[PDB]
């Protein structure tokens, strides 16, 4: 409640945040395949008599099967061009009031006033009658202008943060992790992800950047991990869900081949036709290539702490100063360096 | 059920359901059952060296 | 209008598969295909163990799919087709000819849809099979053979990170340099291993040179690669037309019933190019198939990119709070309003509009009751090894009346 | 199309009509662009009977 | 589209032109004045 | 092999010169650059400082 | 068994002709000084001493 007072007035509490948002882009691809890439078997066609609304519906079904008769890799694809981005690169704050399951506060007046205050100054909110035995879907709006809104999840960190960590491809957890570091045993995924007796693997000097979102039971780990399942009832997608959950692992295959299997067109973990980027709807099979999800990394975009630094007086390219006095300007290190015109 | 000509005729037609602690597989269909008319078969599509 | 009929063999995607007829497919439980691959060696001396040759036995299995197509009939069509030598008058005859005309016209497109959708299924399976080039090509090169240690593997992984960050949109970035596009198209082609060579009649060109693959794009990329990058080899191709039917009979039939096991040109107008040293098809099948039908085209896949921004971090070290010039951003106020700790972050929107994330947006996350769910955390930390420590700073006593 | 494809498309049309507005007197010094978008204009309209 | 294009306008005649014998100025805000760069479709036309 | 000094303080009073007046200025009354250096900053294999 | 033994013996006999090139590469790398030292020795000094 006091932190609500401070953030509303203009005070700066002794805490700092990192924002994480996922953006989707339409790409044109290019596939090459060898000669005998497939043994493709054709069955026998059969018909189903089936009654319908006024008459009959004849369904013609023909079964078939395929074999990859290549000893190695016989087909390769690579994304080529950039089309228009589907999503909106906006600022829609994540609401944690869509979730049910945590221990409530003692005075219901405080919780109701806190939800009412949080609903002010935001876009997506739970509806006012609070539907018990329901999904807490946010109220739909009028027409939309520039695409699907992309939510931004906030992860807390201590204020004294090495800012040079955010100028390259970093990890929102503060400690780089993943299955990719192996070579000796089986249960070294847990030691890399959570064990703080030994130091970090990537930034090879220290334990972890923010000690509030990196341990086994830290605040960020208790909040966003899917194993604890705190935001299960929330219908909106969490863009930092893939960074905190340990992936299920079988250690029979070597690392590089399983990296190649994880690199294919994985099924999407968001919604396309809907407006607020909700969770994955069942029955929806759309395959999207997902870079920087199998490497457990996120790219920093062109961002600055002041509008004065972000643009220069030359009628052309953007500004380029790194830090002015206490502000900063992180230069773009994403794969979309020369695209998305400004 | 395979449509194989039996090698020898069985005598002493008695109740066989009672003495089922003998044998390693005992199945008793009443009149007819669609499990008999199943023909799932496994196939090999060639080798390459 | 009159629809055109597409034949699957005449498409240039037909070279990527071997279609064989199989009537008794629905009785097949598992399919088995086998490989017996051997490897050579060299002999050396010194402090190296002598080697014995290796043989590899790999086995693969089929994956069964399906194709479904619907076809509707109105009730009145059934009523006027249920005559059977009762009528023949001059009023309902015209309605009967209209009914059977709609019957044939509908059934023709239903029969065409399977030939039209087999190419869709090959695109689906080839997208589900192919690894990315940015991950296939460094592994095929930077490790010589395999069985790597930790170190060279870690260096390879760092190379992969840099390659994905760099070479992701290389068609739309380096479009002003045609020399590089034909430089990595041959890198794409000369990175995949070939397949088996057994066949009777193959896809050839007019001269008689055997083709080596297919390269499928979007039509715009076909135009861009075709105008000035690659070189045309021929305009017509020789394409096999028959399927190849095999059936089980005799000893195979009795084995399948008893034991449960079993064992085993045309000229088409299509453009062919040569890339590297190999001759490939180049098809951008968008007008023949996927035209004016409600299905989306593959090769229009999506990618997801995650963006991260620090929000209110204050640079603690007094060394790092430096200005590059004296009078950079002066203000009329007696105190410069930039020494203060920052409270917001400014980025750019999709259209280029400047937007702002202020700390007031964080009340949806930090002002929840989930900040005070310390109970499960306390349960987790109470179940580990703790040593006997002094309790000076955590113990509160009571007065003793003195 | 759904909502989001229509919205992104409308943003694309807005930017395109703001840019591609006087495309002969802006890009007059480049003979390659004019012959490039004349073939875009001609190969955009459907034929007739 | 129900929109409107902003042309080259400024609150001060001092900042709208530069001393280089050529193009116009580009500094957006000086102390409390402003200069709005031309975003209309007539960018390379209407001589100044 | 790579070589780098860490705590070297330029002892000559002439040698401690600045190329310009306001090169790296600060807010405090005493700039933290006349003080003797204690560390060295270089680049990693991947380009991380 | 005899087919496996013959198929094995063929690769074993192949290995000597495949490893002769390895031994030649080994002696030629241990026999070769660098270019960046051989080139100015044979150029700058006329004969020696």
């Amino acid at each position: 409640i006091s932190l609500t007072h401070q953030l509303r007035t203009g005070f700066h509490p002794g805490i700092a945040f990192t924002v994480v948002r996922q953006d989707r882009f339409a790409t044109e691809q290019l596939l090459y395949a060898e000669r005998a890439s497939e043994s493709y078997f054709v069955g026998q066609i059969q018909v189903h008599h089936h009654d319908a609304i006024g008459g009959v519906n004849f369904t013609l079904t023909q079964p078939r099967a395929h074999v990859d008769l290549g000893v190695g890799y016989t087909a390769v694809c690579a994304t080529a061009a950039l089309r228009c981005p589907l999503t909106d690169m906006g600022n829609t704050a994540q609401n944690l009031f869509f979730s049910r399951g945590g221990v409530p506060m003692l005075h219901d007046n405080v919780t109701e006033s806190l939800r009412r205050i949080t609903a002010s100054g935001g876009r997506l909110n739970p509806t006012e009658p609070l539907p018990i035995f329901g999904g807490l879907r946010p109220a739909t709006s009028a027409g939309i202008a520039r695409g699907q809104a992309s939510v931004c999840e906030f992860v807390a960190m201590p204020v004294s943060t090495d800012l040079q960590y955010f100028r390259t491809a970093c990890n929102p957890r503060g400690r780089a992790s993943g299955m990719l570091y192996m070579g000796d045993r089986d249960a070294d995924i847990e030691a890399i992800m959570f064990d703080h007796t030994q130091s970090d693997v990537a930034y090879t000097d220290r334990a972890t950047l923010n000690p509030w979102a990196s341990q086994k039971h830290s605040y960020g780990d208790r909040l966003y991990n899917g194993t604890y399942n705190l935001t299960g009832a929330s219908p909106i997608y969490s863009p930092c869900f893939k960074f905190f959950t340990p992936a299920e692992v079988n250690t029979n295959c070597n690392t590089l081949d399983r990296l190649l299997m994880e690199a294919k067109a994985v099924a999407s973990q968001s919604s396309t036709d809907t407006e607020y980027q909700f969770k994955r709807p069942p029955g929806s099979t759309e395959m999207t290539q997902d870079p920087c999800g199998l490497f457990q990394e996120a790219y920093p975009p062109l961002c600055s702490s002041d509008a004065a630094m972000l643009r220069t007086a030359h009628a052309g390219e953007t500004g380029a100063d790194e830090v002015h006095l206490a502000q900063y300007l992180i230069r773009d290190a994403s794969p979309l360096r020369g695209c998305l015109p400004l | 059920p395979a449509g194989i000509i039996p090698t020898g005729n069985v005598l002493s037609t008695i109740e066989v359901c009672a003495h089922r602690c003998i044998f390693d597989f005992f199945k008793q269909i009443r009149s007819d059952d669609n499990s008999l008319y199943s023909a799932q078969f496994d196939i090999l599509l060639g080798t390459y060296c | 209008n009159t629809l055109n009929f597409v034949r699957f063999l005449e498409l240039g995607l037909s070279v990527a598969c071997i279609c064989t007829k199989f009537p008794e497919l629905a009785y097949v439980r598992d399919g088995v295909i086998q490989f017996e691959v051997q490897q050579p060696m060299i002999a050396r001396d010194g402090p190296h163990p002598v080697d014995q040759p290796v043989h590899n036995y790999m086995v693969k299995r089929i994956h069964k799919r399906s194709l479904s197509a619907a076809f509707a009939i109105a009730s009145e069509a059934l009523s006027l087709l249920s005559n059977t030598y009762v009528d023949g008058t001059e009023i309902d005859s015209s309605l009967r000819i209209r009914a059977i005309q709609q019957m044939a016209r509908n059934l023709r497109t239903v029969l065409d849809s399977f030939e039209r959708g087999t190419a869709d299924q090959l695109l689906g399976v080839l997208l589900e099979k192919a690894p990315p080039l940015s991950l296939l090509s460094p592994i095929n090169k930077f490790q010589p053979e395999g069985h790597l240690n930790r170190v060279a593997r870690a260096a390879l992984l760092s190379d992969l990170k840099r390659r994905v960050c760099a070479d992701m949109f290389f068609m739309t970035r380096h479009a002003r340099e045609p020399r590089l596009i034909s430089a990595y198209l041959s890198d794409m082609v000369s990175c995949t291993q070939p397949s088996v060579m057994v066949s009777r009649i193959t896809h050839t060109n007019t001269r008689g040179r055997q083709v080596d693959g297919v390269l499928v794009t979007t039509a715009t990329l076909k135009r861009q690669l075709l105008q000035g990058i690659l070189q045309i080899d021929d305009t017509a191709a020789d394409v096999p037309v028959t399927y190849g039917e095999m059936v089980l009979q005799g000893t195979n039939l009795v084995t399948a019933l008893v034991m449960g096991k079993a064992v085993r040109n045309a000229r088409v107008p299509a453009d062919l190019v040569i890339v590297g040293d190999k001759l490939v098809f180049l098809e951008a099948l968008e007008r023949r198939v996927y035209q004016a039908t409600r299905v989306a085209y593959p090769l229009i896949g999506n990618i997801d990119i995650t963006f991260i921004m620090p929000m209110g971090v204050f640079q603690a070290n007094s060394m790092d709070r430096y200005t590059r010039h004296a009078g950079d951003f002066s203000t009329v106020s007696e105190q410069d309003p930039r020494q203060f700790p920052p409270q917001g972050i400014f980025f750019y929107n999709k259209d280029g509009i400047l937007t702002q994330l202020t700390l007031r947006d964080a009340m949806g996350t930090i002002c929840h009751s989930s900040l005070l769910d310390v109970e499960a955390t306390l349960v987790a930390l109470r179940q580990q090894h703790l040593d006997r420590q002094c309790y000076f700073g955590v113990y509160v006593a009571e007065g003793t009346e003195d």
